[PDB]
């Protein structure tokens, strides 16, 4: 159906993009947190209240 | 329209450039800079300045006559 | 008449401090990219 | 665009099979080139001027053998990733990209 | 300071667009906390309607 | 690759990325994006305003107060709209002026569409000001709308048709609201066509010479310079709205509407003051509105009176002076327009009006001819 | 020839200097507005002048960008100002005018 993407190279591809994809998601996370403040998701560390 | 590679025909003109990470964004900024603004001002005053002062004067005169008119001595 | 008076002027203080910090920075961003063009040299070498 | 596309791809996502192709292309280039008294002679003279030794094929083989994908994407990154290029153009170059754009293609926002 | 702060800022945090993005967002947080308060604070050189000052009297 | 081929990206690419642009454009070319910016800023704060405003006489003014006191941050939203309207006009005035000075008008279609864009925002803004239903909103709505009654045999009916009543009543406010909502979207489609015709030749530049010989891609260069440009727009706008919200509106338009009052004042907002001056300079109902109109549609005559062998004014001294006298004369006009029709003000307001038309219709083209002759052309 | 002619010639030299295309090393014909008659004249130029015309426009746009100007010695001097386009332009006009006469009969 849709799985020609299995194999040593594709596996290799995936691993080279892991440090990146993980790091990227963290960006967006911290991004969402800071965007709506520490109640609407993620409170904690040196910032008031 | 128009693109790049279909603009026009140019021949024998070399262009040296230097990468932005290797030069300063503000070289002689005050040094070369200010004299230039003075030179540009010189070149343009005689064409920009006069029309405006003509209004500047028309403005203050225009107001004085107005204000001074709503007053009067005899008759 | 103008309840917002205080806050208005508070944002204004922040607006002046920020603009006062963004303005130079955006300028240096711009001259940096325009520097390839401002510093640039031309020569004309036609056939003899 | 395509040229630069490959440098970054290699800087960031180089894969194992292609690296073997590279290694193999290089083993053939090396051996194929040292065929005949002339290229070999030239090789001895040059090497001693630059290496101070003559590097035996077995060593170059070992040096090639050690290269894997990780090396490729590490070594390419060091020289290619986000570095300023020296560009030189001649001919009908109206569409040669502006330096900044060439410069901006030396790194990538995905990565 | 020494083999350069910017150099390290580049090497450790600016070579990737990831870390770049990541620091900007982390740097966005603190900046807000520091400035929003900093500007509110500087504004306190008007010990007048200063709600806090009135809070004590009434 | 992807940018160049994809049906939507092409458009973006051809308009803001790979568009060949002269490496030469100066600050006076920034008003293009700035209007674009002003247009969006004015639709965005405009929509949020419509979420609390009501277009009925008995609550109209009250709803606007409701916004500034009760609606969170309603006040900034309100003043940003207010000031953005003037900011939109300063930019509009720079833009038209820029083109006049630089010969940009030689691009007829682009320019003509520009005139349609000028009229559309004027009609738009005029309706905007009536919405709060303030003293000036009503009387400015009265004074201005009534002009159409000078048109022979059709006029009375016309004014009564758009009014909805026999005055500026209930029908007029709701009416004016609806058109004030629909107009900026139409303006947008038209700005797209403005940009569509412009792309057919690319931009002009200060020399009026021709830049195929030295184009640079719109991207680093003019995206980043428009950014810095929008930033300065924001400064001017915010400096205006935070520190002096009522400066250009003048302390006046508060206190609700009263169809029996008639304030010894009556003057449209500042951006119509030059036109306003021209109108009252003429003793005559018909002639006044005829010359009122002509003072703006004359922009559609400019290309027919180019006359000079060079396109720009950069290399033409006499023309520069005449241009500056046009701008100088336009200050006088707004200044006069903002003053009562008494002793000094009538006659200069009269003289300046004749000059406006003498300058554009006779003096400027003549200078072009003289200029050609001095260069042996 | 005398006093008056030199006066008109001096007024012309004055205007020239004021017009300031000289300051950007431009020649008068480099500033001509490009309508069809002119577009064609440009086309008809020989290789040399065409190339020189492009370098000047380029030199000028460059200056115009960084809002600078050329040292006084390199300004083009009035009447050392070759009006290279004129004869082509004239001929192109003359050709159009002939087409136009034929279109009336
Ligand atoms: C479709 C987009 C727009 C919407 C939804 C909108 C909405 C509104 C509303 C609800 C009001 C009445 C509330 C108030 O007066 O603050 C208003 C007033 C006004 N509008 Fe707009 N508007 C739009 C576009 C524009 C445009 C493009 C301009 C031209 C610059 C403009 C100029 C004005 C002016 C001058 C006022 C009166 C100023 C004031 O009292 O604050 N509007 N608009
Ligand atoms: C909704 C209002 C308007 C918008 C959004 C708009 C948009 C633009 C934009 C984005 C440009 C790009 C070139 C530049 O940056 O200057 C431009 C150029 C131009 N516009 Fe407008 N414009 C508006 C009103 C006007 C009007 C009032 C005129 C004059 C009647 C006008 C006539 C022109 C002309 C002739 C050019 C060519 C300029 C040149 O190449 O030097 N536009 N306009």
């Amino acid at each position: 159906m849709l799985t020609r993407f299995l194999g040593p190279r594709y596996r290799q591809l995936a691993r080279n993009w892991v440090p990146t994809a993980q790091l990227w998601g963290a960006v967006g996370a911290v991004g969402l947190v800071s965007a709506t403040d520490s109640r609407l998701i993620l409170d904690w560390v040196p910032t008031i209240n | 329209g128009r693109q790049f590679g279909h603009l026009t025909r140019v021949r024998h003109v070399i262009t040296y450039s230097l990468s932005p990470f290797e030069q300063r964004a503000f070289p002689h900024y005050f040094s070369k800079g200010i004299p230039n603004v003075l030179r540009r001002t010189r070149a343009c005053i005689l064409r920009v300045a006069p029309p405006f002062v003509a209004f500047y004067l028309v403005y203050t005169w225009g107001t004085q006559e107005f204000e001074k008119s709503k007053r009067k001595n005899p008759a | 008449a103008e309840p917002e008076h205080d806050h208005r002027k508070r944002m204004g203080l922040k607006m002046l401090l920020m603009m006062g910090l963004l303005l130079p920075l955006v300028y240096a961003m711009k001259r940096h990219k325009w520097s390839v063009l401002k510093s640039r040299k031309l020569a004309y070498r036609p056939p003899k | 665009f395509v040229l630069q596309g490959q440098w970054m791809r290699l800087c960031t996502s180089a894969t194992e099979s292609e690296v073997l192709r590279g290694k193999n292309l290089l083993r053939n280039a090396l051996v194929s080139h040292l065929d005949g008294t002339t290229p070999v002679c030239e090789d001895i003279g040059r090497s001693l001027l630059t290496y101070g030794r003559r590097i035996p094929l077995a060593e170059w083989e070992s040096r090639i053998a050690e290269v894997d994908a990780r090396v490729v994407r590490e070594v390419c990154s060091k020289y290619f990733y986000d570095q300023c290029p020296a560009v030189a153009g001649f001919g009908p170059i109206e569409q040669l990209p502006d330096y900044n754009r060439i410069r901006s293609g030396m790194f990538w926002l995905r990565f | 300071v020494a083999p350069t702060l910017t150099a390290r800022l580049y090497s450790l945090l600016f070579r990737r667009t990831s870390t770049f993005a990541l620091t900007i967002v982390v740097g966005a947080l603190f900046f807000e906390r520091a400035f929003d308060q900093g500007a509110d604070a500087i504004y306190e050189h008007i010990n007048e309607g200063k709600l806090w000052k009135h809070i004590k009297h009434k | 690759n992807i940018r160049k081929s994809h049906p939507l990206m092409k458009i973006v690419n051809n308009a803001f990325i790979d568009l060949p642009a002269p490496s030469n454009i100066s600050s006076w070319w920034n008003f293009g994006s700035l209007l674009g910016i002003c247009l969006i800023l004015q639709i965005l704060t405009g929509l949020f305003l419509a979420m609390h405003y009501t277009s009925d006489t008995t609550t109209a003014f009250s709803s606007v107060t409701h916004i500034c006191r009760d609606v969170n941050y309603g006040w900034i939203i309100r003043y940003m709209h207010a000031n953005g309207a003037s900011m939109f006009f300063i930019c509009l005035y720079m833009h038209v002026g820029r083109g006049l000075y630089y010969g940009s008008y030689t691009f007829l279609e682009t320019w003509n569409i520009g005139v349609i864009l000028l009229l559309t925002v004027m009609a738009t803004a005029f309706m905007g000001y009536v919405l709060p239903w303030g003293q000036m909103s009503f009387w400015g709505a009265t004074v201005i709308t009534n002009l159409l009654s000078a048109i022979p045999y059709i006029g009375t009916n016309l004014v009564e048709w758009i009014w909805g009543g026999f005055s500026v009543d209930k029908a007029t406010l709701t009416r004016f609201f609806a058109f004030h909502f629909i107009l900026p979207f139409i303006i947008m489609a038209i700005a797209m066509v403005h940009l569509l015709f412009l792309h057919e030749t690319g931009s002009n530049n200060p020399t009026g010479i021709s830049s195929d010989v030295d184009k640079i891609p719109f991207h680093p260069y003019y995206t980043i310079k428009d950014i810095l440009g929008a930033l300065l727009l924001i400064l001017a706008l915010m400096l205006l709205v935070l520190f002096a919200p009522d400066l250009l509106g003048d302390p006046d338009n508060y206190t609700p509407a009263n169809p029996l009052n008639t304030p010894p004042h009556i003057k449209p907002e500042w951006y119509f003051l030059f036109a306003y001056a021209i109108l009252r300079s003429i003793p005559n109902k018909l002639g006044g509105v005829l010359a009122l109109a002509f003072s703006i549609l004359i922009l559609a005559l400019i290309p027919l009176l180019h006359t000079s062998k060079q396109r720009s004014m950069m290399f033409r001294p006499l023309s520069q002076c005449l241009f500056w006298a046009l701008v100088a004369d336009l200050l006088t006009l707004t200044w006069i327009g903002g003053q009562p029709v008494e002793h000094p003000y009538i006659t200069i307001g009269q003289l300046a009006s004749v000059l406006y038309f003498l300058l554009i219709l006779v003096l400027m083209p003549t200078a072009g001819t003289i200029e050609n002759k001095l260069l042996k052309w | 020839v005398s006093a008056s002619s030199r006066w008109l010639e001096g007024i012309r030299k004055w205007y020239y200097n004021a017009a300031g295309f000289n300051k950007l090393g431009l020649m008068r014909d480099d500033t001509i507005h490009e309508n069809d008659d002119v577009k064609e004249a440009i086309r008809r130029l020989p290789e040399n002048l065409y190339d020189d015309r492009v370098f000047r426009i380029k030199r000028a746009l460059d200056l115009s960008m960084r809002q600078q100007i050329l040292p006084k010695e390199q300004w083009t001097k009035y009447e050392e100002d070759k009006s290279y386009l004129e004869p082509y332009l004239k001929e192109v006009i003359r050709e159009r005018k002939e087409r136009e006469e034929w279109a009336k009969k």
